[PDB]
């Protein structure tokens, strides 16, 4: 998938169909980041760095901080 | 237009030079 | 104008489908069963859950509010912390600023009598506004 | 090691210029002369009356 | 196993570049990123 | 040369690295910047400057 | 083993890489910096006016009035120039008087 | 008599003149591409290679292009 | 025999300040010392985070010097010149009466070369200042 | 105009005047001071690579003899193409 | 592009056969080939 | 690289440790399967 | 007069520091064909064909740093100067020219009469001559000229269309609101679509120019050398 | 005697002006889909490739259109 | 009667034109490029060597328009 | 009544219109080379010929550009 212009990398097959078909799947050795894992979304389940800090919190947060620096002047403005 | 300016030219070029001849050694090594 | 609604109601069905979420699909077929509305029936919920839970949050305000007093919570200040009080102090400034131009009335300050910009306020386009 | 060491202060003293200058250096010959110097002479002959 | 990194690839495939031989290759037909 | 790193596959993943969301209040920042410029410079009480007439660029760049 | 880039220190190696491997263009590039001091490097009042400023010449003020004004207090002052004199002034000290009498 | 005058509106003429070179530049362009597209069907082995020379051919040809255009705003904003 | 030639020639200890060096080395080589992290000419790398965070930075602090150091000078000029042609004269006006005239420069600045000429050109009959107000 | 404008180096910081007279003058002092001593005989070519070259740019100047005048390379004003003085 | 190599000495034509802005410079006409460019210049 | 165990893996290098570790066969014959499946279902 | 300032590269010069305090592979240039000047093996040439990697590398690092980061906002181009270009073109073109001329081989300049013997020598030779040398100049006076003019036009056409999008957008979002919604959506699509377009033409252009820069002064060094074949 | 002139109407020269280097941008934007045709022609199964050469090609002169058209909307507003 | 008039403006009407010739340059070398790329399909084994006489052609077409370039700015800066 | 005016600024048009001339010998170098291409790929065994040939027509036209700027310069300056 993109993201703009970041392309998420993909990992090539190294295993033919034969040999891959023989492989027997057992999650329960997967870590817990990573069950039912999605190429499409391999970052679902993954931890937040900072807990309750949604995106859109920061989102806004950047939103305010213009607010601020476009309106700050006009409730405490200074002279020349 | 300072771009077809040359009233300063000369100290505008010093940045170049000092790149050529100070700082291209240190990105050498 | 049919094709096109045809089209969405397609494309949101496909995407209500898709959805894996067994509380969500479960709450969508019974209401579909019984033709009422999910969405209405959540923020009914909510809203009563909210109601029911205003003196809870009197409390939790009370017992924070003597946790921050009696200095436990600047004993494990982290550095998590201070970002969520940055994040505060940032709400608060554009929430003050917010709060005088609605007090006001204005974005900008008012014109005194005397200063010289009254002629501005004398030549407006629409008087009106 | 002499590599990091120099990179480390070098790091250092362009953190500082880059600081200054963007933040705190003003901008030469301002319009209403509240920041930064208008410019001046220099190499002015001293004690050489017979130059005049 | 740790996070530290390895011999530098400069972003490149060793299976299709011009010193390609000298990356020994696996069991799985893969050249080595390093000697 | 965008060969790889992490990538959100949707907005509510920019929060899962820092520099994401260093990204993404950037990003806010940017966006919300326009908003504020629409309410303060179409503001009711804006007035232009009566002496906007005395000087302007156009006739010092001349 | 011994290499000019690993061993030797910074000056010693660009005097090496100036001398023995890009002397010509060292060359060349000196000659340019002297013909651009020599015939680059002079801006006169005017010009400073019309370009020389960010916002344009604040002429409220007149800087350059007061930077040549500087400048030439200071070179009478430690010269000890009799401005007097009847060449910077082309006429007589009593005309001078009878002169300053008279306006 | 000597009389000097300064019209101001010419300008805008010389400015006007310039932007009729694009007209050569865009046609060249085009010509490049359908070139690329006659060869690409003649040789299709060779389609990321003869991209790659088009290309090539298109920013050489651009850059006349932008020549010109300096030149109308050295006379649009003077 | 006064200075070495040689790099080898040590001014210090092996271990002078190896704690900071390697926490500046460490912060150096976790996103930079990878297989991804591919430099074209060593000045475009690969990894997207590198420029998801240098952009923004480099934007913020040449916006927040053109801001405060450069486009002042325009304004003080602008403030200057339509109130009075001197300093004082610009001071003897209060804080806000400064912002009005700022943002009106700011308005000038968004309008540029697509926006209404009336700003700047005084249309026959206004009763506003002239230029010789001041003269 | 404007967006002309844009293209103008961002840290300029100081600047410094100085005549052409005074700082020539300095430096034939300090080539003096320096080429005075007599353990560096005149025939010397570090010697000759210091005076010589000066003294024919000099004698050159001395001997030019223009019908056309050359105006002051430091007037006050030298933008005004009907004004060469 | 390609190496030079310099003509052997029996490879030269002779000066005689050159030709000048009108013709060669032949006997009684041989000082002229100091004064005539093109002569040289095919020489 | 002592010093930059304090550092920790990131999302991305925890993904590329558990896609190309031990249990790499695993992953890789999972998502195949995966791709195989949603493309048939796509067809 | 003497103008104290600073180059916009100390943010850069800084992240250098830090990144490349230790070794890191490259393995892709801007202009490879520096490194790879002859292709038929067993021919070898005598002059030192590989002098110019250096200031090509270095060349393509300063100019890197500078155009690519100037598509950033308020990014500024410290030598964008016609004549500060002229002047380093100049160094390299004519540094490399007194290389081959004070080779005082007089022979290397025999390909410059061009044509045969058949052509006439003052009428056409000569004139083709005078027309190379004079080429070689105006290859060098054209370099310089089209590095320049890209970067400005380039830098024009983005700062207009920057103005004219923050006017469209301040002043007329509000129809967003009204009954004439759909033509503001519309243009603000077709804005979008130029701002993208804009700087991916302008991402490549900086990159393919300072290609072409460096490819001038190679074939103006491979218009001289001559190979030597194994035995 | 000094005179300072300035003619209003020359604006819309300029523009007029301007409008004509889109002649060459609207030749080139034809001549490629014309030679788009004989490639498909002559190489049928390439009938997609060739088509987003000749949008690649139609997409650069449209924007030498584009930087032309820009001198004429400000000259027509100036 | 003997009248001298000097009109300010006119050398912007001069650069424009000489602007123009860009436009048979810019259509020169994509002429040069477009038969490089159809030239290329039919003998790709000799590639390089084409190549550089479609530079050479370069070499000598841009030329041609600096003439015309230089020409521009002896009027538009006098 | 006779009224002699002398206009001064006339010399910048004339100049511009010879430079215009430019266009067709930028383009005739470029029909020169781009024929030049595909001979060469046609016939390679004769590329040097070719290349004579090519060079012989390129100086022919540079022989005219010659004279056009020869005019341009005269009103220029005259
Ligand atoms: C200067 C001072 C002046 C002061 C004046 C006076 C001020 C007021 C004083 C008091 C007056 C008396 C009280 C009156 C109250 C009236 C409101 C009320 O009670 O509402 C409850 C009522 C629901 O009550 P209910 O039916 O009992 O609910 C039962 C359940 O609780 C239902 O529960 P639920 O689960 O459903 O809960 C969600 C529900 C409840 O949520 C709410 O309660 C919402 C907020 C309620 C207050 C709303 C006030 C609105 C007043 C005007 C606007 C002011 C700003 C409001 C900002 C709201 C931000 C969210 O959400 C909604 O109501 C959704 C509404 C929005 C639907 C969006 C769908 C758009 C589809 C477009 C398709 C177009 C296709 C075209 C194809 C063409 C092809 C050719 O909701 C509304 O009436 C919603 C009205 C929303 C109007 C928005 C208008 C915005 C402006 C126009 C759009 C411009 C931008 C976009 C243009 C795009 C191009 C077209
Ligand atoms: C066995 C003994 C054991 C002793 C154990 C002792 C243990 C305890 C510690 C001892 C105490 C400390 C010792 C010093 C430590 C220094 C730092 C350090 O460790 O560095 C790493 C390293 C440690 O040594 P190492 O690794 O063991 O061995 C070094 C290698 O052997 C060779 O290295 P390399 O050749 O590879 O590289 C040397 C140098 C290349 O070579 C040079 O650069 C040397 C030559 C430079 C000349 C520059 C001036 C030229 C002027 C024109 C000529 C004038 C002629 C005048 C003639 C006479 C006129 C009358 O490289 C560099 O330039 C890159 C490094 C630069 C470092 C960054 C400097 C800025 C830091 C700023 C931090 C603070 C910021 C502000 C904070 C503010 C807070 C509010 O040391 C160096 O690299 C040495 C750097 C020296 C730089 C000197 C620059 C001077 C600039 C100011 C001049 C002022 C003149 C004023 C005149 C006024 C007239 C009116
Ligand atoms: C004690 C030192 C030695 C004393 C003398 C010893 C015996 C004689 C030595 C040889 C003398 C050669 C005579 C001329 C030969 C032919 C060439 C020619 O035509 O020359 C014209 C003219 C000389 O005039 P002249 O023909 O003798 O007759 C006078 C006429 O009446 C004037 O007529 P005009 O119309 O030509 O006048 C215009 C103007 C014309 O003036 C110019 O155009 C000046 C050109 C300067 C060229 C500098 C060459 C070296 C460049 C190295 C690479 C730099 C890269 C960029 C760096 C930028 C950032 C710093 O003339 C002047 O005013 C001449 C003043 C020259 C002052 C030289 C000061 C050099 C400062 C170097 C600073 C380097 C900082 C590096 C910091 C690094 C820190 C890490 O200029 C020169 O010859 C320039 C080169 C002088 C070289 C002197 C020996 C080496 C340097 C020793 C001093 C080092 C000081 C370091 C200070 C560090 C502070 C941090
Ligand atoms: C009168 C007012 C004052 C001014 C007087 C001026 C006199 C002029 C005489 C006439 C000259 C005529 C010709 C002028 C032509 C100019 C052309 C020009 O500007 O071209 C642009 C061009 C711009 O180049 P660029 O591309 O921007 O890069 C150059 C940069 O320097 C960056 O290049 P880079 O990074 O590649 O450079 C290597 C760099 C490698 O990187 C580093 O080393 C990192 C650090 C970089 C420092 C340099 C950047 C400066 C940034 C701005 C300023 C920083 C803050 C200063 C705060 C000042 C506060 C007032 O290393 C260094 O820079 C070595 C020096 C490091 C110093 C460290 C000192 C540590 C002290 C620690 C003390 C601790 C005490 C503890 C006590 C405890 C007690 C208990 O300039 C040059 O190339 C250099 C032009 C210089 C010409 C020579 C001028 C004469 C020397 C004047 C020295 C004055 C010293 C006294 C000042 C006192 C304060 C007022
Ligand atoms: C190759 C290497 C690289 C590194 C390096 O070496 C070479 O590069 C070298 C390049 C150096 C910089 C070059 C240039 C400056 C500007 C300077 O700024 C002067 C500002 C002052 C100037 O004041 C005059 O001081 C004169 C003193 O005699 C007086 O006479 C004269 O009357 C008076 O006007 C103060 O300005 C007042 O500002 C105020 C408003 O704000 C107001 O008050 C008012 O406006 C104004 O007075 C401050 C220092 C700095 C950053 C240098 C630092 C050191 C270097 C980085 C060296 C460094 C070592
Ligand atoms: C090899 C190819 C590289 C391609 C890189 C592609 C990057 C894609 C970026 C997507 C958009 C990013 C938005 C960032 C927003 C930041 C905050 C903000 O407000 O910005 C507004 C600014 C300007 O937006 P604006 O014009 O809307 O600003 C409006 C502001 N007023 C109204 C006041 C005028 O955003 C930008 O300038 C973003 C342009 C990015 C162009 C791509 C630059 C690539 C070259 C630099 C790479 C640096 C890497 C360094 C790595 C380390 C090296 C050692
Ligand atoms: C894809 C869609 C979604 C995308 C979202 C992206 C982010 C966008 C966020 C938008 C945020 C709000 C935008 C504000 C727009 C401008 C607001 C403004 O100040 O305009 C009002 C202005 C008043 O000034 P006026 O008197 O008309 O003339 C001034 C001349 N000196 O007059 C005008 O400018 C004329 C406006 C006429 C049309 C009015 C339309 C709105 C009507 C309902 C508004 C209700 C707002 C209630 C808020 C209460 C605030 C206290
Ligand atoms: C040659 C001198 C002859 C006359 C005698 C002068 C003696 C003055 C008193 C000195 C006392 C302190 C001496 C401290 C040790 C100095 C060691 C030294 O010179 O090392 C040079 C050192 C750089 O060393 P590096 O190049 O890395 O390698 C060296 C090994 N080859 O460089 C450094 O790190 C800098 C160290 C500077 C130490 C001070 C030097 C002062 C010299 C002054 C000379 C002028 C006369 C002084 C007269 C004083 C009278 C009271």
């Amino acid at each position: 998938y993109n993201m703009l212009v970041f392309r998420d990398p993909k990992r090539r097959p190294q295993l033919s169909e034969e040999e891959r078909a023989k492989v027997v799947v057992n999650q329960a050795e997967w870590p817990e980041e990573f069950k039912d894992f999605d190429p499409d979304d391999p970052y679902k389940n993954s931890p937040e760095i900072i807990k309750g800090m949604s995106s859109w919190n920061l989102f806004l947060w950047g939103v305010e901080c213009a607010f601020i620096y476009q309106f700050y002047e006009l409730v405490f403005p200074k002279s020349i | 237009l300072e771009p077809m300016s040359t009233w300063y030219l000369a100290s505008w070029a010093m940045v170049w030079y000092y790149a050529f001849f100070f700082w291209m050694p240190m990105v050498w090594t | 104008l049919c094709n096109a609604a045809s089209k969405v109601q397609a494309r949101s069905a496909k995407k209500l489908a898709a959805l894996t979420d067994a509380g969500i699909q479960k709450t969508i077929s019974e209401h579909n069963a019984n033709g009422t509305d999910a969405a209405v029936s959540s923020t009914k919920r909510y809203l009563a859950e909210q109601r029911q839970l205003f003196h809870y949050r009197v409390v939790r305000f009370f017992d924070e509010c003597h946790y921050i007093i009696s200095g436990e919570y600047f004993a494990q200040y982290t550095k998590v912390n201070l970002i969520w009080d940055l994040r505060f102090l940032t709400k608060l400034v554009v929430l003050f600023l917010i709060g005088t131009v609605l007090g006001r009335q204005s974005i900008f300050p008012p014109i005194d009598p005397d200063s010289p910009l009254v002629e501005a306020l004398v030549t407006k386009v629409n008087p009106n506004y | 090691e002499i590599q990091s060491r120099k990179k480390y202060f070098q790091t250092l003293g362009y953190l500082v210029a880059f600081i200054y200058l963007y933040f705190l250096m003003p901008k030469e010959k301002s319009f209403s002369g509240l920041s930064g110097p208008d410019g001046h002479w220099i190499m002015l002959p001293k004690g050489r009356p017979e130059l005049f | 196993v740790g996070n530290g990194p390895t011999f530098s690839t400069g972003g490149e495939c060793m299976n299709t570049c011009d010193i390609q031989n000298a990356f020994p290759m696996n069991d799985r037909g893969v050249r080595s990123s390093s000697p | 040369m965008l060969l790889g790193g992490f990538v959100p596959r949707r907005f509510s993943q920019f929060n899962r690295d820092p520099c994401w969301m260093f990204f993404i209040f950037s990003v806010g920042f940017w966006l919300g910047e326009y908003p504020a410029m629409m309410i303060k410079y179409n503001a009711r009480d804006l007035v232009y400057d009566p002496h906007r007439y005395v000087w302007s660029h156009h006739d010092d760049h001349h | 083993v011994y290499t000019r880039w690993k061993c030797d220190r910074l000056p010693v190696f660009q005097l090496k890489l100036f001398t023995q491997e890009y002397p010509m263009h060292a060359a060349v590039g000196i000659f340019t910096i002297i013909f651009l001091w020599k015939h680059m490097s002079h801006c006169s009042e005017e010009t400073e006016r019309k370009y020389g400023w960010w916002a344009g010449y604040p002429y409220w003020r007149d800087p350059i009035a007061r930077r040549n004004e500087t400048k030439y207090k200071q070179m009478i002052i430690n010269n000890d120039v009799d401005i007097t004199h009847p060449k910077w002034t082309g006429c007589s000290v009593e005309q001078l008087e009878e002169l300053s009498r008279v306006v | 008599s000597t009389v000097a005058i300064s019209v101001q509106g010419l300008h805008y003429v010389g400015t006007g003149l310039a932007a009729i070179a694009l007209a050569g530049v865009g046609l060249g362009i085009g010509t490049i591409f359908g070139n690329l597209l006659v060869a690409c069907a003649r040789q299709p082995n060779l389609t990321k290679m003869l991209f790659n020379y088009a290309i090539l051919g298109f920013a050489l040809t651009e850059a006349i292009g932008l020549f010109a255009l300096m030149l109308a705003f050295l006379m649009l904003f003077s | 025999v006064l200075f070495s030639t040689y790099r080898s020639s040590r001014l210090v200890s092996k271990e002078f300040l190896h704690g900071p060096v390697m926490r500046f080395r460490a912060l150096g080589e976790y996103y930079f010392q990878r297989a991804w992290n591919g430099t074209l000419n060593w000045a475009l790398p690969g990894e997207y985070r590198l420029y998801a965070v240098m952009i923004p930075f480099i934007y913020f602090y040449h916006r927040w010097h053109n801001d405060h150091t450069l486009d002042r000078d325009h304004v003080e000029k602008a403030m200057i010149m339509r109130w009075g042609g001197t300093l004082e004269d610009v001071r003897k006006l209060s804080a806000k009466d400064q912002l009005r005239v700022r943002c009106f420069t700011d308005i000038e600045k968004l309008y540029s070369a697509y926006g209404p000429k009336d700003t700047y050109l005084q249309p026959p009959g206004d009763t506003l200042p002239g230029k010789d107000f001041y003269r | 105009s404007n967006p002309a404008d844009h293209f103008r180096p961002n840290l300029k910081a100081l600047t410094l005047y100085a005549e052409r007279q005074h700082y020539v003058d300095r430096w034939l002092h300090v080539k003096e001071r320096w080429l005075a001593p007599w353990y560096l005989p005149w025939w010397s070519p570090l010697f000759q690579l210091g005076t010589w070259y000066s003294q024919r740019s000099r004698n050159l100047f001395l001997v030019e003899n223009h019908l056309s005048y050359r105006p002051y390379k430091f007037r006050r004003n030298d933008e005004d193409r009907n004004n060469p003085y | 592009g390609e190496l030079f190599v310099r003509p052997k000495l029996e490879e030269i034509p002779p000066a005689d056969q050159c030709r000048g802005f009108f013709g060669p410079l032949n006997d009684s006409l041989k000082f002229l080939r100091l004064l005539d460019i093109k002569w040289m210049m095919n020489r | 690289y002592d010093h930059l165990a304090s550092w920790g893996k990131d999302a991305f290098l925890r993904r590329l440790e558990f896609e190309n570790g031990p249990l790499r066969d695993q992953v890789e014959a999972h998502t195949q399967r995966l791709l195989a499946e949603r493309a048939a279902i796509a067809k | 007069m003497f103008l104290f300032f600073f180059c916009d590269l100390f943010w850069l010069r800084l992240l250098l520091c830090m990144y490349y305090c230790v070794w890191s592979r490259l393995c892709f240039i801007v202009y490879f064909n520096c490194l790879m000047l002859i292709f038929d093996f067993l021919l070898f040439c005598l002059f030192d064909l590989y002098l110019f990697v250096g200031l090509c590398l270095f060349l393509l690092l300063w100019f890197m740093l500078f155009n690519l980061y100037s598509l950033i906002l308020y990014y500024c181009i410290t030598y964008l100067n016609l004549y500060l270009l002229f002047c380093i073109v100049f160094l390299l073109y004519i540094a490399f020219l007194f290389l081959f001329c004070f080779l005082c081989d007089f022979f290397l300049f025999n390909n410059l009469l061009v044509g045969d013997s058949f052509m006439d020598v003052f009428f056409i030779r000569f004139l083709l001559c005078f027309l190379e040398c004079f080429s070689l100049l105006c290859r060098c006076l054209s370099t310089f000229l089209r590095l320049f003019c890209n970067l400005l036009s380039s830098h024009f056409l983005l700062l207009m269309f920057f103005d004219f999008f923050y006017f469209i957008f301040v002043f007329f979002f509000y129809g967003v609101f009204c009954y004439w919604f759909i033509l503001f959506i519309f243009v603000f699509c077709f804005c979008l679509l130029f701002y993208v377009f804009l700087y991916l033409l302008d991402l490549f252009a900086a990159i393919l120019q300072l290609f072409i820069f460096c490819n001038m002064i190679l074939q103006l060094i491979m218009d001289f050398l001559l190979f030597l074949l194994f035995v």
